[PDB]
């Protein structure tokens, strides 16, 4: 989006490819991610995000 | 909750709620609920009657 002359374009979307997402890494047994993961539902709940 | 503390005796996780009474029922149900809440779980099945 960046590109200049808007020359480098990958193929596709990511259609044959792995499709992941990014996440916060907790550490195994944290009562941290209840918490976390309702305040990412709300982040994209209301389009913060 | 010492029988919470029983969750990390056996670690031990799928437990149900039986309570004869209502009044004191209410409130351990609700402290247990707190405590589960930790953990991020939940009893299976929550029981009063007369």
């Amino acid at each position: 989006g960046r590109d200049e002359g808007c020359k480098l374009v990958t193929i596709g979307s990511g259609y044959i490819f792995a499709t992941t997402g990014y996440g916060i890494a907790l550490q195994k047994g944290s009562p941290w991610k209840r918490q976390i993961d309702l305040a990412l539902l709300q982040f994209v709940g209301d389009g913060e995000m | 909750s010492v029988w919470f503390e029983m969750m990390r005796v056996y670690n031990w996780n799928h437990i149900i709620l039986l309570v004869s009474d209502d009044h004191e029922g209410r409130a351990a149900q609700k402290r247990l609920e707190t405590l589960l809440e930790e953990r991020e779980s939940k009893a299976e099945k929550v029981l009063q009657f007369d």
